[PDB]
């Protein structure tokens, strides 16, 4: 269940020491590829000329074992930013030889430390080595949670260390990764291996990781407490970031030697496991949504695009969220027929994109509850799922349901409505168009008519994910802009982020609308108060809705429906991420803007730095009307 | 060829050091090829070194000797690659080495050991950062200490104060230790940050006294009581990887090097000799009790050399 795998800077036979590690439970090992105190010259003469072999053949494992059981360390006397001139030529020389070898034997991952603040040409040299050879080889950068520097027992009496707290210099170590990925462009094969010391610092500083390529959690064995039995066990705030470390699905890599020597060493590696089985087990939304992490998908367009089949069947096995049409068309029959009317009154009920039936079985089902008589109409521009309407209304619903096979703002209606019923809202409520739909309709609805859903309104919500800028990034096409992938909203199940504030609503719409001058256009400026340090990739985007009175369904995090599960976020990024500091304040601009056939969105950032205007006039990214 | 000892001897020879009677220890490592270990050596016949038939005693150990150092007359203090630091004890015939412990204390290679003046307790340098505290008597740790932000390159054990000790780092600090203090370590040395230090060597004579070399060449001279960095020297191409003062009342400064070069220095750090015999990486020296102007030298050339000093 836990994927682990054991760090050692000492391997005298690879052959024993790979099958001592397999015999422990590990799944893979981190060990040197060359021998951590050879130094290598390759300038100078007469150390230049070192006989070799320099390093242990690849003849002593199978291909099979290196591809999968083996993750590289460079040598740590490698120091491409020594400030002596000749170190940093060896060191050059040295890790080009082995990242070489490295990617010479196919090794998976290759660690590498950042332990300093400036490792500008070891970046250098890493981009120098991605870009020759084009290969798949991960390289997993070794980051302490707390600098070494900021750890050290205060046992210099002459050199104290300091006592006050320094909110972003105890943050330092991200800042280390942040400019080595900067300098090396983003590059998807960098990513980062996150050490964990035995004294965890403020919960901010473990926050600035969120969002970030964590690959892999080194665990020491100093950082392991012991039980009253003997065995290693994690203090209560290790267990939680080990829990939050699982949610990632990073593997669990064990350095040091044994500390528990009366034990094994299955025992660190069987407390994870331990840990791992007891965890909260996934709701039904965590059960749906595995699988779709993070997974960049198009934002549907049901009006534009005719729905595949299978897609009406997700649509429609969201028990909870039916449960509540029927509940909202059922308090609204009795609001509409009084119980001496029961007989006499006939309401006549409009299911306005009706897809396949469920809402058309909803309102049969929502009248019979109340005990009322309506007369339904089920229209659908879909000509593929009116096929699934009219075997239904022959086989079933009978002449109860009328199924009209046609645009509801073409559609010239015998009669008039008094209640019309929409599923017509995507993850940003209106990004399917609904308020153009419904308004095309509203003329015929009686002047009294109820339309279901009356109102909803979309929300936002800045975050930080270098994990989802990237995938953004990777979505770059031949024969268009290339950085059109940046202007335009994105369905996913947002897993690895971090929200910096909470969400504000941004667009509303009210149906029926009342206005004499109609207009959906919006301009909405939001400013959301930021309290942490951090870096901002773009915005989160949620919706509520008003079926009915009450009756609401939201996936807005505060006020989510319980385990309903049609609605993952929509993620609007911005081209260039921005630096945002503690206190400071995130000004977003969102338009939604129309043609006679297109409606779109534009947005742009303008504090505390201004971003260029996304998206603009639909270059990149339209809704078809 | 004594029982027990390994017909071949490792090509990396890092450490060499004269018994008070004038028998060589020998610690080697394998840093290339299939296996990557290591062994320990006793030549009462020091011009007979580097052959492994000609040997008085031998063994294997199961991973590399990064450091060495007598302790005593039987007793053999081992730095592993492994994370342990490792005692050996010479036989009573001196024709075995058996292990007497194999502690994993440090949770990377250890790197440098040095033993304390009364010959009952050593301190131990590693990449983990931590130094630790033995008691060779007990095989246990007495203290560990993380006083330094990088791995340990050195640690050197006052001549005559069990109290007192040097360690120096790749965080670029010379630490003077004194456990007697609460907060033992002291930071001392120049300002300015310089080079990384990369070897101590305590003055035989005057106890308050020390030199170091860096990681430029450069050898430094230093008293622990006035001011900053009185002298030094330009000696070396490249790092200075040991420091070695010679028997004599007034000693002379055995100067190691990865330029693969030794130098012999006098009090004022000015040159008397140089030796290019070696064509790998010279790694350690120790002089003759007997002849006091013999100074045999080790390197990964797996030449042991015996210089006549002028
Ligand atoms: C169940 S998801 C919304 C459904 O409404 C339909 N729909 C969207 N826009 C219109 C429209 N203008 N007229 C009729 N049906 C529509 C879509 O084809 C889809 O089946």
């Amino acid at each position: 269940r836990v994927s682990s795998g054991r760090d050692l800077n000492c391997v005298p036979e690879i052959a024993d020491t790979l099958g001592a590690v397999a015999k422990q439970g590990f799944d893979f090992l981190c060990m040197p590829v060359f021998h951590p105190r050879f130094k290598r010259e390759f300038i100078q003469e007469p150390a230049k000329n070192r006989p070799g072999p320099q390093t242990r053949s690849d003849l002593l494992l199978s291909g099979r074992d290196w591809n999968t059981l083996i993750v590289g360390k460079l040598s740590p006397w490698i120091r491409p930013d020594s400030k002596v001139e000749k170190i940093r030529r060896n060191s050059e020389a040295a890790m080009l030889q082995e990242l070489n070898f490295g990617a010479y034997l196919g090794l998976p991952a290759f660690l590498l430390p950042l332990n300093q603040e400036d490792n500008t040409n070891l970046a250098r040299v890493l981009t120098n080595h991605i870009h020759t050879g084009h290969h798949s080889s991960m390289f997993w950068m070794r980051v302490p949670l707390v600098a070494p520097e900021d750890l050290r027992d205060d046992i210099i009496e002459n050199a104290p260390t300091t006592h006050t707290e320094e909110y972003s210099g105890e943050e330092k170590t991200w800042m280390w990764w942040h400019n080595f990925r900067t300098l090396c462009d983003y590059s998807k094969r960098i990513a980062v291996a996150l050490e964990i010391g035995a004294d965890l610092p403020s919960n901010h500083v473990i926050d600035r990781w969120l969002g970030e390529p964590i690959k892999a959690a080194i665990l020491p064995t100093s950082i392991f407490l012991t039980n009253k039995k003997g065995f290693p066990v994690l203090s209560k705030m290790h267990q939680r970031l080990i829990f939050r470390l699982l949610k990632l699905e990073v593997q669990f890599i064990i350095t040091g030697t044994n500390h528990h020597s009366e034990k094994e060493f299955c025992s660190y590696l069987q407390y994870l496991e331990y840990l791992s089985q007891n965890r909260p087990p996934p709701n039904a939304y965590e059960l749906f949504a595995k699988g779709y992490e993070d997974y960049l998908q198009s934002p549907l367009q049901p009006l534009m695009d005719n729905l595949e089949s299978q897609t009406y069947e997700v649509f429609e096995k969201d028990p909870i969220k039916y449960s509540q049409y029927q509940q909202a068309i059922y308090k609204c029959l009795l609001d509409r027929v009084p119980e001496e009317e029961k007989d006499t009154n006939v309401q006549v009920l409009m299911v306005l994109g009706a897809g396949r039936g469920p809402l058309v079985n909803a309102s049969l089902r929502a009248a019979k509850q109340a005990d009322r008589r309506i007369k339904l109409y089920a229209v659908e521009k879909n000509p593929n799922a009116v096929v699934t309407l009219e075997n239904w209304q022959f086989e079933e619903w009978g002449s109860q349901v009328t199924v009209v096979s046609s645009d509801m703002r073409e559609w010239v209606a015998p009669e008039k409505a008094d209640i019309i019923v929409s599923e017509l809202l995507g993850s940003f409520a209106d990004n399917e168009l609904s308020p153009e739909c419904l308004d095309g309709a509203q003329h015929f609805l009686k002047d009294d008519g109820v339309s279901i859903p009356g109102e909803y309104t979309s929300f936002l919500a800045p975050i930080s994910s270098s994990k989802l800028y990237n995938e953004v990034r990777a979505c770059r096409e031949k024969d268009r802009d290339p950085e059109a992938q940046f202007e335009m909203p994105y369905v996913v199940r947002l897993h690895n982020f971090h929200q910096l504030s909470a969400p504000q609503p941004c667009f509303t719409f009210s149906h029926p609308n009342r206005d004499p001058m109609i207009d959906n256009n919006r301009y909405c400026t939001l400013e959301f108060p930021v309290e942490v340090n951090t870096v901002l990739h773009g915005f989160a985007g949620y919706f509520e809705t008003v079926l009915y009175q009450d009756i609401t369904l939201s996936i807005r995090p505060e006020t989510h429906s319980p385990g309903m599960f049609s609605w993952f976020p929509i993620l609007f990024p911005i081209k260039q991420p921005i630096t945002v500091r503690e206190g400071q304040t995130i000004c977003v601009r969102f338009w939604r803007c129309s043609n006679s056939k297109k409606v779109w969105y534009e947005w742009a950032v303008t504090a505390p730095v201004c971003s260029a205007i996304h998206n603009p006039t639909g270059r990149s990214y339209t809704i078809g009307l | 060829l004594p029982p027990n000892a390994p017909a071949c001897m490792e090509r990396q020879l890092e450490a060499a050091r004269y018994r008070s009677d004038g028998a060589l220890l020998l610690g080697a490592s394998s840093l290339s090829g299939r296996c990557w270990a290591g062994s320990l050596w006793l030549f009462k016949d020091p011009c007979a070194a580097p052959n492994e038939g000609f040997c008085s005693a031998g063994v294997q150990t199961e991973a590399g000797v990064a450091d060495l150092t007598w302790v005593g007359e039987r007793g053999i203090l081992v730095a592993s690659d492994s994370g342990a630091v490792e005692l050996w004890e010479l036989d009573e015939n001196e024709t075995l080495i058996v292990s007497k412990f194999c502690k994993y204390e440090h949770d990377d290679i250890v790197s440098t050991v040095s033993v304390l003046s009364s010959g009952t307790q050593a301190v131990s340098g590693s990449k983990d950062i931590c130094i630790k505290v033995w008691d060779l008597a007990q095989q246990v740790v007495l203290s560990s200490y993380r006083a330094h932000a990088a791995q340990v390159t050195c640690v050197a054990a006052s001549p005559h104060k069990d109290s007192v000790f040097l360690s120096c780092s790749e965080d670029n600090r010379i630490l003077l230790w004194d456990t007697r203090c609460p907060k033992p370590a002291s930071q001392i040395g120049c300002s300015a940050p310089g080079y990384l230090p990369t070897s101590l060597a305590w003055h035989p004579q005057q106890s308050e006294v020390f030199v170091f070399g860096d990681e430029n060449g450069t050898v430094s001279l230093v008293d622990t009581k006035s001011t900053s960095c009185v002298l030094s020297s330009a000696v070396h191409s490249q790092c200075v990887t040991g420091l070695v003062f010679s028997p004599h009342s007034v000693p002379f400064l055995a100067s190691l090097s990865e330029d693969c070069s030794l130098a012999v220095l006098d009090s004022s750090l000015s040159e008397l000799f140089r030796s290019q015999a070696h064509r790998d990486f010279v790694r350690d020296a120790t002089w003759s009790p007997l002849n006091h102007s013999l100074l045999t030298t080790v390197g990964w050339d797996h030449q042991v050399v015996h210089h006549v000093v002028p």
